[PDB]
């Protein structure tokens, strides 16, 4: 298997593949998060540079984890897909093992968790 | 225990002039205990059709598998396949569970939509192929079946005439196996129209 | 050891060319020229037998090669690269048809599995690509007669007529005023010999030129009677004297 | 099953009859019992018909791919040696038994083959719930020198053995006769000795005897245009 | 050892950026133009052959439009090849849920599959990505008519019409002119062939150049055809439209 | 300038590690020729010991690589046994899968192949070596069949390998201009070495002695190498007339 | 199955009977269970057919490939290499194989390999169901150093015998002579071995 | 240019950089030679005292393969101990399938194709050392040398380090001077001799010298080192000669 | 230069510079002294700190009951080096019921040593070890270079300014190798050896680090008030 290590340290101490992720972030639309005393609120942004959309089929930039959480994202939208996928595994698979549904702490812990994994393993971006 | 008979039933397919016939009993049993009347074993990939007796479970898998494989096959060589691939399909198919069959008993029936040649063919569980002229026989009572179609069969019968020989073989075969009727379908198959008949038939 | 080279080694330049494609068209385009012509009743494929030395044996080199009984294939390019490649077309005519419908895959379907071979060798780790373009030439029952071509890139096309190789730009002119819609075989096999002649420096004769056909079934060559519905092979590779007969009627 | 192979002059001739069995039960009244390796090399197969057709078409097809990559007609030798070395690593479980045949460069050849991967040469062989009733007409009358038309007679005679005294044969006689710098030709059906009489009797029924619920057309025709 | 020869496929730029899809998204620009429209009773698949020769096979030729069940069909721009890969891979699904589900896939499902196997080849492997972008023209019961669009990088998006390839900037900005929500079929056949007119780099849009396809609920009652035109169809398509 | 280093086509659709292994081939000094009788085909190659240390019995470029065929190599001596290994390896395999034995054009087309690969796959480098296989086969009589490190291979009636090849080439076409026929009209192999010999000694334009070369001999079911005194009695006769 | 292996004073003889049984019935009656791994090292084949065909098969495989690396292996060597595929593969074979060869050096040895795959060199080996009924005859009859013709009817009488008593074994006795003057070949049919 | 730099990578002369880069460290190592006797062979190395704290006699640099090969070799040490490492699992599979102790010229083949192997891709290194080996077999006696490239031939004599052409001069003379031959005991002698004339090339540090043999009348046919009197015998006629 | 981008490169002259490298970072690594007598072997090391806060580094590790090593570079390849004598030293007695010979021990590190140079993608040990101990064949000393060479010697030093203690022992070497059933006095020796590589620092009770195998004496480390005694 292709095992080069991509995400490396350079002489200043930073890992350049993780802050140039950071960057695919800035250019992503903005999303913004804002919680009330019994409520919280995800704001997105659509670019308008696509008109003659079909806003019927189109990925909408808020997902469901599960009943309970949701998951937005700023960055590149084929990649937010791999981690709303393996989030929404976990979502069932702790439901089935634990008896009860995640807390959105646990929740946001594993996708950190995987976002990490995908820093210091080999052949990986 | 002997998977081929738990839950029973029957396929017969015939040839005619310029047709063929198949046709099956509706039974699904638990052994003794009679579940279904409205279990068909005759499906189409186009205009070859396939019956198929033994274990229930078997027989709607390969249904499915089959559905599968001809669906891409079309896709692919941009054409419906005919009986006689069809039927080395059918073959390849079963023998790579050569050590884990499938515990069924398929039938091709179809006419070759270029040549118009009537065909049919039978197979064992691990896909050897019988390709018979006259007639073809499956399931619980497929001795009963060999008594009728020996003596009721002749060749080159119309399509009208064959109905009644078909039906009238399917019919008596079944009365005398335990594991099989509950209802009977008849197809008969000309090279561009056919026609489905379901039998009245004791419900015993 | 190990194979070290999991990593793609051809890839996009800024431009958006695919570098190791193109050099590949380059090798082609340096190698002998060959051709195939589809008529009414069946197709041609020729080339010419380049000699390295007098002293080699150039009947032991085969540059048309039968894939199936109505199938064929010819080359330009690196001949090592196309020799393994008819050896896995072979191979997979059966792997992937003849072994799961009990007869050989009709020509489009087996062009494609060529193709495949030939994509992969431009996307997987440590590898380059093929260095030669295919025309296959076969018939069909349900598709009758035809003629493709196969790039290194894995792309193919269906042609009427063309020309690969050295002077394929000259022949492919010199086929567009010849071929109609109305062509016998003979008449194709006639024009085949006439264009081949242009791309030829030296000796012309059935002795340094390779011609092939898909034509009607030779069961004088099926090998074995008393099966009415196999009536053998239609792809048939003309004889030495057989190629020097249609040379005097030129 | 009855299946022989005797060897002549110039060539090998090969035989076997036309029924399958499941159990007491014919399932098949014209089985084919004759495989075709390769154009000048075929194979009389008993014991399970799957693993025959499997194991001569994928023998066969290797072969041809071999025929191919080394430019030459293929051998008796390599289709034996092939067949036994997948028969052997199956340790009998792909149940094949054949008599191997066919004409070469070499000159022509007879080999058995047994579904653990042992292989016998002879010059008259059978095989098969028959293989005795055969094998004593093979040693009654079989001599060395025999002429084509001879060993024809000889094959097709033990096969008839079979087809009468054994209860597990009958039906047909197929042959298929394989002669040096010639084609091979395969006599389908080449004894027809079980035709059946006519019936005492006509069961054409009247039409409208079978009773029925409910008739349609099916719809075999894709889905249509405007 | 090996990582000298490595040209690593799958990095970050310092701007955020993914080469090898930047230089895919290049290499699809050069291929010929493929137009999807939606209507409300029907979608028109229209697609240029690029610079093709009289000697080509044109009745039995397919580089363009491909199915990939009885209700989806797509039009292809970039490396042929590639395309075809990815088309074997999406039949094969579309099969697998029909053997599980026992119901025809939701076309939004199929196109996510595609996508997510292109994300794939970006971010592991260290392999070259698919120089291909798809236009997924599909039928279902619960959205009904639908338009995608795939490209290089695995993202995908939804259209009332859309380009890909050659001149998108210019065909999208004619499509963003003409296009109605109460269009239909034969409105939007007109407008597909409009647009490939004045964005083609040929002198004229002829017959041999074009392969055009309609999915359309103009299928006798409660269904839906997919219809891939004919040479002789395409000719008599030019010339009720008037382009020829 | 990577496209140097490993089997990738160069802009002009050149493979230069596949030109360079050619280069490699001429590294012994050494040249081979071989010609086939009516009966036989006969192989000679030049024999070099520069160092009075080495024991002359064990250097050799010419394999026994099954009972029917021989193989001389052009190249060093590492990718010589190299390639001799694997040829020895193959054979056998054949014999047993397919119970006859190897013909040497099957052999050298299984060999070319191994070749090919490496000319694609970047990770193996091509061997540097010409591999010569000689017999009399079953089917089509005297054989000669060459393999090179692009894949390449093909029959001969006669041939010549190393640095002075092209000479010995024209030396053999012209012989072949006269005779009009593909083989030398020879009963005895004796005399067909006889003539490799003293067409090689004319081409060439050098003298031997009977440590100065190398012979093998391929008959109708064995292929073997002459000894010195075996080719002494060789050179003895072409001196008698 | 009646199979011995002699050494005399110019090499080794094999002898073999010709039957094969499936049951009480004779599935070959002229079958050769002489077969050859080398050009002067042969074996007796007793057990399984297929077994023993496939490791013989194996064997003439090992010394073909030894024999373009190393030439001439020993008959020992031949040995050894027998008893490595039926020692490790005892639990899945049924083989009992006398290997027989001449060298020039070491002259005419015998190695015998029972069931269990262990390796016994001996002056002369029996083996097969056929050898049980003639372990008094040929231990009172064999000496050393015994010429061909002495040799030959040594083997002629005792396969006589063991092919009289026992039912598994019949048809003709085969021999091989393996000397410095090459292979022989003999055959020796009914008619003249049952009224010795 | 960076033909050099990978390994496995024809230059356009058609040569292996990375190879012949392998050969400068087999040069910079101590020197050791082989004798090829009636019966048998000799064997003999250069062992430089570095520090009065080596222990004597302790440090053996000869290696055993099987019972009847001996192995000695120039360059670096641990590249040495990894082929004969190999070459005791080949010698040890040999004797496994064919029962006979691996013959010379088989076992000379058998690191020849392992050394060749570590030239065909640029993942590993070619071997740091020349080694020279050999004993006795069933044919009589074979003296082998094994370069870094996989190129090995058999010998009369044979000498590889940095004294290599002050031995291989010393070598030649004996081919002459008995074209006969040469006894093992002889071989022993003469083999203490050559390596303290080669000595000359490392003459800053002083040195212990090393002996080992296979003869068929003088060890049975085994390897067997030089110890004691017989030792001392070959280091009184050595230094005898440089005086 | 070109040449040392990893172990798998020779250079133009036949070096391998990674090799050269991971020497080097024995060099930087604190002095340690190894020498034995005919009855005992003796190990004396300097242990660094990183300031007055923290606790010294320690340099010795116990493989059997009758052989251990002290280490000079980087800590971590020592533990996994020991660890795999550990196991080799464990195999020897479970398998054979027999204590592993020094000389073998040395044999089976070089060879674990060696394989880290040939190969792409891995990297050459950072250390160097002084092995001791007591076997059939009595008391024994090895010194362990990660280029795979490892040497039998009467007594050795390696690390920073190991030269000096290295003289010293080649002038005692007549005196030491006599002191026979007297551990205090072959210690004594050690100290007065490894002193010769001091500068600026002494000898402390927390710096000092000893260790003693033997005729009638198990592998066992002096740290502490333990080696205050020989101060
Ligand atoms: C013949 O071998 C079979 C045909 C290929 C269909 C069929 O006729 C059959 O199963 N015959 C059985 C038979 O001959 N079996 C023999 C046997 O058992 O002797 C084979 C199984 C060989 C072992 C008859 C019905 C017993
Ligand atoms: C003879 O060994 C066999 C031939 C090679 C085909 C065959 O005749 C046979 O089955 N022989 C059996 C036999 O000798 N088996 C031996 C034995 O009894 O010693 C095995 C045990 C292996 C030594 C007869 C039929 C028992
Ligand atoms: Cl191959
Ligand atoms: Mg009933
Ligand atoms: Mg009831
Ligand atoms: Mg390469
Ligand atoms: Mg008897």
């Amino acid at each position: 298997g292709y095992d080069r290590a991509l995400s490396i340290f350079s002489p200043d101490g930073h890992i350049f593949q993780v802050e140039y992720a950071l960057e695919a972030v800035k250019r992503g639309t903005c999303a913004v998060g804002v919680k009330g005393k019994n409520c919280v609120v995800l704001g997105c942004e659509r670019r308008s540079t696509l008109k003659l959309q079909d806003t019927r089929i189109t990925p909408s930039k808020v997902s469901k984890i599960d009943s309970h959480v949701v998951l937005s994202f700023s960055g590149l939208n084929a990649d937010s897909r791999i981690l709303i996928e393996k989030a929404r595994v976990e979502a069932q698979s702790h439901r089935l093992t634990l008896e009860d549904p995640v807390t959105v702490e646990y929740l946001t812990r594993y996708v950190a968790g995987v976002q990490q994994r995908y820093t210091q393993s080999g052949g990986v971006r | 225990s002997d998977p081929s008979s738990i839950n029973g039933g029957i396929v017969v397919a015939m040839t005619g002039k310029d047709c063929v016939a198949i046709a099956c009993d509706l039974r699904l049993g638990s052994q003794s205990l009679g579940v279904s009347n409205k279990f068909e074993k005759i499906f189409h990939y186009g205009h070859v059709f396939l019956g198929i007796t033994g274990l229930a479970t078997d027989v709607t898998t390969l249904n499915e598998m089959f559905r599968y494989k001809t669906n891409l096959y079309k896709l692919k060589e941009e054409r419906a396949i005919e009986p006689e691939t069809f039927t080395q399909l059918v073959s390849s198919s079963l023998y790579e569970r050569r050590f884990g069959p499938y515990f069924v008993g398929p039938v091709v029936a179809g006419i070759n939509s270029k040549s118009g040649k009537p065909f049919i063919a039978g197979f064992d569980l691990i896909g050897c192929i019988d390709e018979a002229k006259d007639f073809i026989v499956s399931g619980t009572a497929s001795d009963q079946l060999f008594g009728m179609c020996e003596s009721l069969y002749e060749p080159n019968l119309e399509p009208e005439d064959l109905f009644e020989t078909i039906s009238q073989a399917l019919l008596n075969a079944a009365d005398r196996d335990a594991l099989s009727g509950w209802g009977a379908v008849v197809y008969i198959i000309k090279k561009d129209e056919v026609v489905k008949r379901y039998l009245k038939m004791r419900q015993d | 050891m190990t194979d070290r080279y999991s990593f793609s080694l051809t890839t996009f330049s800024p431009s958006g060319k695919l570098g190791q494609i193109d050099y590949a068209l380059t090798a082609v385009k340096q190698g002998v020229t060959s051709l195939g012509i589809k008529a009414t009743n069946g197709v041609v494929i020729a080339t010419e037998k380049k000699s390295s030395s007098p002293l080699a044996m150039s009947e032991t080199l085969s540059k048309v090669s039968l894939l199936t009984p109505d199938i064929g294939a010819v080359y330009s390019g690196m001949g090592p690269d196309y020799r393994v490649l008819v050896d896995k077309s072979r191979k997979v005519a059966h792997t992937s048809y003849k072994r799961i419908y009990g007869e050989y895959p009709p020509t489009k379907l087996l062009v494609s599995e060529v193709a495949k071979i030939m994509q992969e060798a431009t996307q997987s780790g440590g590898v380059r690509p093929f260095g030669v373009s295919l025309l296959i030439a076969g018939h069909d029952e349900f598709n009758g007669f035809s003629l493709y071509q196969v790039d290194p890139s894995g792309s193919y096309f269906p042609w009427k007529a063309t020309a690969i190789g050295k002077g394929s730009v000259a022949a492919k002119t010199f086929l567009e005023k010849r071929w109609n819609d109305e062509l016998e075989l003979e008449d194709a096999i006639h024009i085949a010999l006439l264009t081949l002649k242009e791309s030829v420096e030296g000796e012309f004769n059935g002795d340094t030129i390779e011609l092939a056909i898909i034509g009607d079934e030779n069961p004088d060559l099926l090998g074995y009677t008393g099966i009415p519905t196999d009536k053998g092979p239609r792809f048939r590779k003309l004889t030495s004297q057989e190629i020097n007969d249609r040379l005097e009627a030129l | 099953t009855t299946i022989v192979g005797v060897k002549f002059n110039n060539g090998v001739v090969i035989a076997a009859d036309t029924r399958s069995t499941q159990g007491p039960i014919v399932a098949d009244k014209n089985c084919a019992k004759l495989h075709r390796i390769s154009p000048k090399i075929w194979c009389a197969g008993a014991g399970t018909a799957a693993d025959t057709e499997a194991v001569t078409q994928l023998i066969g097809s290797n072969i041809e791919l071999h025929s191919l990559y080394t430019s030459r007609e293929p051998r008796v030798v390599s289709a034996l040696q092939m067949l036994k070395q997948h028969l052997f690593k199956y340790q009998g479980h792909i149940g094949a038994y054949l008599i191997v045949a066919g004409v070469d460069p070499t000159g022509s050849h007879l080999f058995s083959i047994h579904a653990h991967g042992s292989t016998d040469v002879g010059y008259y062989l059978s095989l098969g719930s028959g293989s005795l009733a055969a094998m004593a007409v093979l040693e009654s009358h079989w001599k060395q020198d025999l002429t084509k038309e001879e060993a024809i007679k000889l094959a097709s005679d033990a096969i008839q053995a079979g087809i009468w005294n054994d209860l597990g044969s009958g039906s047909n006689v197929d042959v298929c006769v394989m002669e040096i710098g010639k084609d091979a030709e395969y006599l389908r059906n080449y004894l027809t000795p079980n035709v059946r009489e006519e019936k005492q009797k006509s069961y054409k029924f009247p039409r409208g005897t079978t009773a029925v619920l409910k008739e349609s057309i099916v719809n075999i025709c894709d889905i249509q245009e405007e | 050892g090996s990582r000298r020869y490595d040209s690593r496929t799958t990095i970050f730029s310092p701007e955020g950026r993914l080469y090898q899809v930047e230089y895919a998204l290049e290499s699809i620009s050069h291929a010929g133009t493929a137009i999807g429209i939606m209507a409300s009773d029907g979608i028109v698949l229209a697609a240029e052959r690029k610079v093709t020769s009289t000697l080509l096979e044109q009745d039995t030729s397919t580089e363009k439009l491909y199915k990939l069940n009885d209700k989806i069909a797509v039009a292809v721009a970039g490396l042929t090849a590639d395309a075809e890969i990815l088309i074997n891979t999406a039949r094969i699904h579309a099969q697998n849920y029909l053997k599980t589900y026992n119901e025809d896939i939701p076309v939004e499902i199929l196109v996510r599959r595609l996508s997510d196997i292109k994300q794939g080849y970006t971010q592991h492997g260290g392999l070259r990505p698919f120089g291909v972008s798809f236009i997924y023209a599909g039928y279902d019961d619960r959205y009904g008519y639908q338009l995608y669009t795939s490209n290089p990088s695995g993202n995908y998006t939804g259209w009332k019409a859309i380009s890909v390839g050659a001149n998108t900037s210019a065909a999208q900005t004619l499509l963003q002119m003409d296009y109605k929500d109460d269009m239909k079929v034969d409105d939007a056949i007109e407008l597909a062939l409009k647009t490939l007119s004045k964005t083609t780099d040929s002198s004229a849009l002829t017959y041999d150049r074009l392969e055009f396809a309609t999915i359309r609920k103009g299928a006798n009652d409660g269904e839906v055809y997919q219809k891939i035109f004919k040479p002789q169809e395409i000719k008599d398509i030019l010339v009720k439209t008037g382009i020829t | 300038g990577y496209d140097r280093h490993i089997t990738i086509f160069s802009p002009e659709g050149r493979l230069y590690q596949v030109e360079y292994a050619f280069k490699a081939t001429n590294q012994t000094n050494i040249n081979s020729l071989a010609v086939r009788g009516k009966d036989c085909t006969v192989v000679i190659s030049q024999k070099k010991v520069p160092d009075k240390l080495l024991d002359p019995t064990t250097v050799s470029y010419i394999f026994c690589i099954s009972r029917t065929i021989g193989m001389v190599v052009n190249g060093p001596i590492p990718d010589a046994r190299n390639a001799a290994l694997r040829a020895k390896a193959e054979a056998a395999e054949f014999r047993y899968k397919y119970g006859y034995d190897m013909p040497c054009d099957v052999l050298a087309k299984r060999m070319a192949n191994l070749s090919q690969i490496y000319t694609q796959r970047a990770y193996m480098r091509p061997l540097g070596v010409i591999l010569t296989f000689v017999s009399v086969d079953e089917e089509l009589g005297p054989s000669i069949y060459k393999t090179d490190p692009a894949g390449y291979y093909v029959g001969y009636k006669a041939t010549a390998t190393g640095p002075k090849q092209q000479e010995i080439t024209t030396n053999l076409e012209n012989h072949f201009k006269k005779s009009k026929i593909d083989h030398i009209n020879e009963e005895s192999w004796e005399k067909v070495v006889e003539f490799a010999i003293t067409h090689m000694i004319d081409a060439l334009g050098t003298e031997f002695s009977k440590n100065d070369l190398e012979v093998g001999v391929a008959t109708k079911d064995k292929f073997f190498t002459l000894s010195a005194e075996n080719i002494e009695e060789r050179l003895v006769a072409i001196a008698e007339q | 199955t009646s199979i011995m292996a002699v050494t005399f004073k110019d090499g080794v003889i094999l002898g073999a009977d010709s039957r094969t049984t499936t049951g009480a019935y004779i599935a070959n009656r002229v079958t050769d269970k002489l077969t050859r791994v080398h050009d002067k090292i042969w074996c007796c084949r007793s057990g399984s057919a297929a077994d023993t065909q496939a490791i013989a098969d194996i064997v003439q495989y090992h010394l073909e490939l030894y024999t373009s690396q190393y030439g001439t292996p020993s008959t020992e060597t031949a040995a050894s290499v027998f008893k490595e595929l039926c020692y490790e593969n005892k639990d899945n074979l049924t083989a009992g194989i006398i290997v027989a060869g001449y060298d020039d050096k070491n002259k005419g040895e015998v190695y015998t390999i029972p069931l269990g795959g262990s390796v016994h060199k001996l002056p002369y080996a029996i083996a097969g169901s056929g050898s049980t009924f003639i372990y008094g005859y040929c231990d009172k009859n064999f000496r050393e150093n015994m010429s061909k013709e002495e040799t030959v009817d040594f083997i002629k009488h005792s396969l006589s015998q063991a092919i009289k008593w026992d039912g598994s074994s019949g048809g003709v006795i085969r021999m091989v002579v393996l000397t410095a003057a090459g292979v022989e070949r003999l055959i020796f049919y009914p008619d003249e071995y049952e009224q010795l | 240019t960076g033909y050099d730099l990978s390994n496995s990578v024809f230059s356009p002369d058609g040569r292996n950089f990375q190879v012949e880069y392998a050969v400068k460290a087999v040069e910079n190592g101590t020197t050791s030679i082989g004798i090829k006797c009636n019966d048998g062979v000799v064997f003999a190395v250069e062992k430089l005292i570095t520090s009065k704290l080596l222990v004597p006699q302790k440090n053996v640099k000869i290696q055993v393969v099987d019972r009847h090969i001996g192995c000695v070799y120039s360059g670096l040490i641990p590249d040495g101990r990894h082929l004969v490492n190999r070459g005791r699992e080949e010698a040890a599979s040999f004797k496994k399938l064919y029962k006979t102790p691996i013959p010379i010229p088989a076992f000379a083949d058998r690191l020849g194709q392992y050394v060749q192997a570590h030239t065909l891709y640029n993942s590993v290194r070619p071997f740091g050392v020349s080694t020279i080996f050999g004993g006795v077999d069933k044919n009589g006696a074979h003296l082998y040398m094994l370069e870094p490239s996989g190129s090995y031939w058999g010998y009369k004599g044979a000498a590889t380090g940095k004294g290599r052409q002050s031995a291989k001069a010393e070598l030649e003379k004996l081919v002459d001077h008995h074209p006969e031959g040469l006894s093992a005991r002889e071989a022993v002698k003469q083999a203490a001799k050559i390596i303290y004339l080669a000595h000359e090339d490392n003459k800053e540090k002083d040195f212990e010298l090393e002996i080992s043999w296979c003869s068929l009348s003088e060890t049975n046919g085994l390897h067997k080192f030089v110890k004691g009197d017989l030792l001392q015998e070959a280091i009184d006629f050595a230094q005898k000669e440089i005086n | 230069n070109n040449y040392d981008g990893d172990t798998v490169t020779f250079s133009p002259t036949g070096r391998l510079f990674q090799v050269e490298y991971a020497l080097e970072a024995i060099k930087q690594g604190s002095v340690t002294v190894g020498l034995r007598s005919n009855t005992h072997a003796v190990l004396v090391a300097l242990k660094r700190n990183a300031d007055e806060l923290s606790s010294y580094q320690k340099k010795i590790i116990k493989c059997d009951e009758h052989m251990g090593l002290s280490l000079a570079g980087l800590a971590p390849d020592a533990r996994v080096l020991s660890n795999y004598l550990r196991q080799q030293c464990n195999y020897s007695s479970l398998v054979f019921n027999r204590k592993l010979a020094v000389e073998r021990a040395g044999h089976l590190l070089c060879d674990k040593a060696q394989k880290n140079t040939q190969s792409y993608g891995g990297r050459p040990y950072g250390v160097g070890l002084l092995i001791i101990g007591y076997d059939k064949s009595g008391a024994h000393l090895l010194e362990f270079q990660p280029s795979g060479n490892v040497t039998e010697l009467y007594g050795t030093a390696i690390g920073a300014r190991s030269q000096g203690a290295k003289t010293y022992l080649e002038r005692t070497l007549d005196t030491f190798i006599k002191i026979d059933g007297n551990p205090d006095e072959l210690i004594k020796a050690g100290v007065e050896a490894i002193s010769q590589s001091l500068r600026d620092e002494s000898l402390t009770v927390d710096n000092l680090s000893i260790a003693i195998v033997g005729k009638d004496t198990p592998f066992t480390i002096y740290d502490g008030e333990a080696v205050a005694k020989y101060i």
